[PDB]
């Protein structure tokens, strides 16, 4: 009969479907798993929990002098020191190497900000006492705009930065 | 009346959904200013000699996104959950716990409320510490969050009344949803209520000094990810329940209804480091266990898809359509109870593929916090969810009331769900757009004109959709108006059935209502899930709290 | 058979599959 019909082939295009479905999400999950194992993997935050005093930040340690926050951690390798801050970054600018790893290790004295650096897949939350390090090598020469895009007061909307990468 | 007398949870029902709908016409009249922004026109200046509380653009989006997404979520959530169940059972609510709720949801708001109009506490609907906003606030929000606990006792009543009434038989399809619908919520509430009460208002009293920013976003995302699907649920409800019946069939299958439901309450609250990815000091492995159960959380979604599409398919032949196509022409695109819902399910195609990218971990660092995310969820919640929720208005108003829709009535309803739709669709294109050009989000753009240049077009896209979503707005508060001051009463309107549908039935279906009917098994289930989650996490972060003082900065 | 649900899930399949491959194109190329 029409109804039981119906019922029994819309179940049987049904279960077909769902099985389809499962596949799609299973080779989705294989493709963010392949990269997981490449470079393209440094712009996931580290887990480790890393704590600073946001008060001290300012006066004390590697955050303190802008002008020194770029140190040479190995052989083709650079650490970054950021602070980002209302409303805006130190140091201004980041000017970098082409080609080298560039480590970034960017916290905040006083609330969240967004570090979101345009044309690069850099786009990370910035707690305070908290420190976020992401890993990154440009591969070409030329100003890039940092972004602030979480929420983080009235001066939010003027709040940019400038890497400077240098041939 | 002695239809209240008979049926008193007909007016609590109703002070409910009004409550609902002032919140979101007041919530929206933010909207088209918003779009307008996010078109490079600075309309603020206008806005606040119109509206002179309002001091910044970021107040306006607090409001927004307050009054829309939690307040008019709820307060219907709460309105279609409890009244579905009490009249397919034919049996009455607890009424002195009825207005209770209500009365717990109208005074949280009134606190809540008294903040955000004197601007101490423009922190957004997120209100992430340390953006420290007015005790009141947190207050506010707390006591009208924790309404919802009343409500899910009076279901819970409910069920346990019924089924003491009726030893040996099945849960009630629509008794079903609520039952597993309200379980997943308490599940899922725990964590807001968790960072209410042991950081947010201890630290607005002054009685401590910092909060821990990172322990913060945790417990509130634990919320967060499925207070969506408490609000979507309901629609899926009535889409499920109701909808084959004004579409001029039957839905096809109460099993694979049923299934839809259980597998939302096991899955939709051990999900939040999507809100995470770019969080630091959380570990990537938890990262992508987290997204892959995201996935799984689309699965429900995917099912629905084709559960409802197939009902569809049926009722248009049972209305003459033939073909590949002439079955849509045959449904009945006249009452507009069936067509928001429907057009609301169409934008919730692009809506829902964009969450899957979301979704995906590493993807996320293309979209986050870009234009890209508002664009997403505009299709979501406020498309499917309130395209139905003013659907329900044609149906729902005189069920409640006994005042009836005329002809003209229902043609501009027609007008008002057409353009709204249309409105939503054209700002998904602008903002989906700006967002891949690098546009952030909760941001007053139009004060820097200068600063997003490549991105012109899509802007031109959202002025569009801000002046068509303006003169919809406009309309729906005449049209809702004409309705709700209106004199005429036909009590026998008040004394109809709800428009439940009948279902298909088949063999199977015993064997399988039965399984998904062991409800404590699956709650313990979803609980379970729930420990092993965010379980590791919260002793790793808890073990090293960091907390910092609180800002105020506007 | 329900030849029309099954068009509307392929038009759901395919927009799902635009949606994610255009971003996962996006991310290796800003990589
Ligand atoms: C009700 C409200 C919402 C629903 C539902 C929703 C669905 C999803 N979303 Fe989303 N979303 C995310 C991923 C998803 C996934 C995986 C799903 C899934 O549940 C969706 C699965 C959906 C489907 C698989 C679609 C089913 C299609 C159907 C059912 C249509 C059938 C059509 C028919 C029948 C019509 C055709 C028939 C005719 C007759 C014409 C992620 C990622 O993890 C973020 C973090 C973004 C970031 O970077 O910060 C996010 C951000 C948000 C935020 C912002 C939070 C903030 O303020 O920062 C909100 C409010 C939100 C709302 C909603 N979202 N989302
Ligand atoms: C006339 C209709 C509406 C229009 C024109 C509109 C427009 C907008 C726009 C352009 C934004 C982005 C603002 C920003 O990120 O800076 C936004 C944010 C938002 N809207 Fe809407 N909206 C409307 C209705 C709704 C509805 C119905 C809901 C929920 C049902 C809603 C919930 C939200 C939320 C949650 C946010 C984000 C809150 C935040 O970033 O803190 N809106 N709206
Ligand atoms: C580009 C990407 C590709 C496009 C995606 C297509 C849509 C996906 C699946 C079709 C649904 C499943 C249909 C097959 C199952 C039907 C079946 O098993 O039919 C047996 C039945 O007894 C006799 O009617
Ligand atoms: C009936 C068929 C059944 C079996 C068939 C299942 C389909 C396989 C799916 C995906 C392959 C994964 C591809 C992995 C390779 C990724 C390489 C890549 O895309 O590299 C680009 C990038 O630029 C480099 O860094
Ligand atoms: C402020 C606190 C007072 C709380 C309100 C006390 C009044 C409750 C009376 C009640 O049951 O009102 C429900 C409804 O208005 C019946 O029509
Ligand atoms: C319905 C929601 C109402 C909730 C109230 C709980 C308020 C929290 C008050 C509990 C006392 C906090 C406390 O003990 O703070 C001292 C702390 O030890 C300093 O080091
Ligand atoms: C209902 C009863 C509410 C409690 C009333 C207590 C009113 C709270 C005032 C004290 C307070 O929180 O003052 C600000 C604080 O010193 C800096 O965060
Ligand atoms: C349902 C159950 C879910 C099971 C499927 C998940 C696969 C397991 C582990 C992935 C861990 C990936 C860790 C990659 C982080 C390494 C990295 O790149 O860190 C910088
Ligand atoms: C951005 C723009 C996106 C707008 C696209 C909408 C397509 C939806 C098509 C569904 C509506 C069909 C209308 C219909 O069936 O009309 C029948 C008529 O009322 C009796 O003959
Ligand atoms: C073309 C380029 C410019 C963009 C469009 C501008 C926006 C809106 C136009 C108004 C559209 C109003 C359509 C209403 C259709 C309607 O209500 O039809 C009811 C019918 O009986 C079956 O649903
Ligand atoms: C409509 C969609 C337009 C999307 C335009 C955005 C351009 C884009 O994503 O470019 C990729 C990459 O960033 C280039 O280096
Ligand atoms: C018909 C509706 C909209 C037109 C389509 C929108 C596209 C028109 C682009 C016009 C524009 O303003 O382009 C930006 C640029 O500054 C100029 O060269
Ligand atoms: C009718 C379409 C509505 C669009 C009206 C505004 C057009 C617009 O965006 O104009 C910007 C322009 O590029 C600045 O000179
Ligand atoms: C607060 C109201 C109580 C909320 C807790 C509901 C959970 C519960 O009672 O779980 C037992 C379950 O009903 C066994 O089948
Ligand atoms: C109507 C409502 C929905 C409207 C939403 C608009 C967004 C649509 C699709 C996402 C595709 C992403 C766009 C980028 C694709 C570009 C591409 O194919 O390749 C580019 C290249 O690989 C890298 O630079
Ligand atoms: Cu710093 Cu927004
Ligand atoms: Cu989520």
């Amino acid at each position: 009969v029409d109804e039981h019909k119906a019922h029994k082939a819309i179940l049987a295009y049904e279960k077909g479907w769902l099985a389809f479905s499962l596949a799609m999400l299973f080779v989705f999950i294989a493709l963010i798993a392949y990269t997981l194992a490449t470079h393209t993997a440094g712009v996931i935050p580290a887990g480790k929990l890393e704590r600073v005093d946001p008060t001290t930040v300012r006066q004390e340690g590697p955050w303190a002098d802008p002008a020194q926050a770029v140190v040479q951690t190995g052989p083709n390798q650079y650490t970054v020191y950021v602070l980002a801050f209302a409303f805006g970054y130190q140091p201004n600018p980041i000017e970098v190497p082409q080609g080298a790893e560039i480590v970034f290790k960017i916290t905040s004295p006083d609330v969240i900000h967004g570090f979101h650096v345009e044309g690069t897949n850099i786009n990370v939350e910035v707690l305070p006492g908290e420190v976020s390090t992401v890993r990154y090598t440009f591969k070409r020469p030329g100003e890039y705009r940092i972004i602030c895009n979480q929420y983080c007061g009235l001066g939010h909307q003027n709040m940019f930065g400038t890497i400077v990468v240098k041939e | 009346s002695r239809v209240y007398e008979a049926y008193p949870e007909k007016k609590a029902t109703l002070y409910f959904l009004v409550l609902g709908f002032l919140a979101l016409i007041v919530g929206s009249l933010f909207g088209p200013f918003q779009a307008l922004n996010y078109g490079n026109v600075d309309a603020y200046p206008l806005l606040k000699r119109l509206l002179p509380f309002v001091q910044s653009y970021y107040q306006g989006l607090t409001l927004h996104g307050v009054l829309n997404a939690i307040v008019f979520t709820q307060l219907f959530a709460q309105a279609i959950m409890v009244y579905l169940p009490a009249r397919e059972l034919n049996m009455r609510p607890n009424m002195g716990l009825m207005w209770l709720s209500w009365w717990m949801a109208f005074i949280g708001l009134v606190v809540a409320a008294l903040p955000l109009l004197a601007n101490e506490a423009t922190v957004l609907y997120t209100f992430y510490p340390p953006l420290k906003g007015h005790w009141a606030f947190y207050l506010g929000a707390s006591v009208f969050v924790l309404s919802t606990w009343v409500s899910i006792y009076i279901v819970l009543d409910l069920w346990r009344r019924w089924k003491a009434a009726n030893p040996g038989k099945v849960t009630p399809l629509v008794t079903y949803m609520a039952v597993v619908f309200w379980l997943m919520w308490f599940l899922a509430s725990l964590g807001l209520v968790l960072e209410a009460v042991l950081f947010l208002l201890p630290w607005s009293f002054g009685l401590v000094e910092g909060v821990d920013p990172l322990v913060a976003r945790t417990l509130f995302w634990w919320t967060g990810h499925p207070i969506v699907y408490f609000w979507l649920l309901p629609a899926y409800a009535i889409i499920y329940t109701i909808l084959p019946k004004q579409a001029g069939g039957k839905l096809v299958s109460d099993p694979m209804a049923r299934l839809a439901f259980l597998l939302f309450l096991l899955l939709s609250t051990p999900v939040g480091f999507h809100h995470q990815f770019a969080d630091p000091g959380i570990d990537p492995t938890w990262k992508m266990i987290h997204s892959v159960l995201t996935l799984f959380v689309a699965v429900p979604s995917l099912m629905t898809a084709f559960t409802v599409a197939a009902s569809l398919e049926f009722a248009g032949r049972l209305r003459g359509g033939r073909g590949l196509f002439g079955w849509i022409r045959a449904l009945p695109w006249d009452n507009p109870a069936f067509v928001a819902p429907v057009l609301g399910l169409l934008g919730f195609i692009p809506g829902g593929a964009g969450g899957i990218v979301n979704a995906s971990f590493t993807l996320d660092y293309v979209v986050h916090n870009t234009a890209w995310v508002p664009g997403h969820f505009h299709l979501q919640v406020a498309s499917l969810v309130t395209l139905t929720a003013m659907g329900s208005l044609y149906w729902l108003l005189p069920n409640l009331t006994g005042k009836p829709i005329s002809d003209a009535q229902r043609r501009l309803g027609l007008a008002v769900v057409w353009l709204w739709f249309l409105g939503m669709m054209i700002m998904a294109v602008g903002l989906h757009w700006a967002g891949l050009l690098n546009v952030p989000r909760r941001a007053y753009i139009a004060q820097v004109p200068d600063a997003y240049p490549h991105a012109a077009v899509p802007m031109v896209f959202n002025v569009l959709a801000g002046i068509v979503l303006l003169v919809a707005l406009l309309l729906f508060i005449y049209g809702l108006f004409s309705v709700l001051l209106s004199r005429e009463r036909k009590p026998e309107l008040a004394e109809a059935p709800l428009p439940f549908a009948e279902v298909i039935s088949g063999p199977e279906d015993r064997r399988l209502v039965l399984a998904m009917d062991r409800i404590g098994f699956w709650f313990a289930v979803a609980a379970i899930l729930v420990v092993l989650a965010y379980g590791p996490t919260l002793v790793q972060l808890f073990g090293h709290l960091n907390p910092v003082p609180g800002w105020r900065l506007w | 058979k329900p030849k029309g649900a099954l068009a509307v899930i392929l038009v759901l399949t395919l927009t799902i599959l635009v949606f994610w491959l255009g971003v996962y194109a996006v991310f290796f190329a800003r990589g």
